[PDB]
């Protein structure tokens, strides 16, 4: 089950942000319920799979491609080159939405709407959901920060230590060789001792 | 010998000669004086050198030669 | 996310170069002691 809400502006209301809410089961093609509002009032409508088939087959289009387009338009999947535009009359409860290319508009689809008798209730529901959503990302970001901290510590620690180890590795061998060469002389002393004793006796 | 050849090997194979690494004479030349030779300076030798290996008459092999240098 | 994954792969690569340095260290260790001091133990056979 997928929900997707979108901040929109009807052309009839440039200064009013309208909000397009979409709910559907993983697939906009199967059908969906739509709700529009402007903070004082709300409206709801419905569209079915066969409606989308009929729309897409009057688009001259493969269904699914028009579904991707719909993902772009209603689920905010639009790109920077994408300019959709939305029109709705509250008096007639009739929505439609279009696409702007060639300095021109292209009506993509259009829905029969109805004003809801309980705007405030759908509003509470939507915004409780949204609050939850916010909060989740908040917690996630917190955790992420914590481990960013841990790793940044570890990196400095290991870098410094590896350098120090390389230093000691270069230091070792002369220690070793001084340690030897004296002992080697000393055994050369014991050697010369027994050798002179052998030549004397 | 600055570098080997099979003749090196030949005179290696003919141990009747004592076969010497180059730097030591440069050493001797840089000492302005003949530095007496030991396994520091060689590749291979007739055994008479080896009876010398005390810097005198009493050994035979290696796992030995160094004068307290690094 | 990007930041700390970067932290991690530096971390690991540092581990790797650590180990290569350590291995060089171990080689140098062995090269001179465990039977390299036979230059002394055969000075000990000369003493015998």
């Amino acid at each position: 089950m997928e929900r997707k809400i979108s901040r929109i502006h009807l052309v009839s209301e440039p200064s009013i942000t309208h909000f397009l809410q979409v709910s559907w089961e993983k697939t906009l093609e199967s059908g969906f319920v739509i709700t529009l509002t402007d903070g004082h009032s709300a409206w709801t409508g419905t569209v079915s799979e066969s409606e989308i088939s009929q729309e897409a087959d009057d688009m001259a289009m493969e269904k699914g491609k028009y579904v991707g387009e719909l993902r772009k338009a209603l689920l905010s999947g639009a790109g920077p080159a994408d300019v959709y535009t939305f029109n709705f009359s509250k008096e007639s409860c009739y929505f439609f939405f279009e696409k702007n290319l060639k300095d021109v508009s292209f009506r993509l689809g259009s829905f029969n709407l109805e004003k809801v008798e309980n705007p405030a209730e759908v509003i509470r529901e939507l915004i409780c959901y949204c609050l939850d959503t916010i909060a989740e990302n908040q917690a996630k970001n917190e955790h992420l920060q914590k481990e960013n901290e841990r790793l940044l510590r570890d990196w400095n620690d290991v870098q410094g230590r590896f350098e120090k180890c390389v230093s000691a590795k270069e230091a070792l061998e002369t220690d070793l060789y001084k340690r030897f060469i004296l002992v080697l002389n000393e055994k050369k002393t014991k050697i010369r001792s027994l050798h002179n004793k052998l030549l004397n006796a | 010998a600055g570098s080997e050849n099979i003749r090196v090997k030949n005179i290696i194979l003919s141990n009747k000669h004592d076969v010497v690494k180059p730097a030591w004479l440069l050493e001797c030349f840089k000492t302005k004086s003949f530095v007496p030779w030991q396994p520091r300076f060689m590749i291979h030798m007739c055994p008479s050198t080896k009876e010398h290996f005390a810097r005198e008459y009493d050994c035979y092999g290696d796992s030995y030669f160094i004068d307290t240098d690094l």
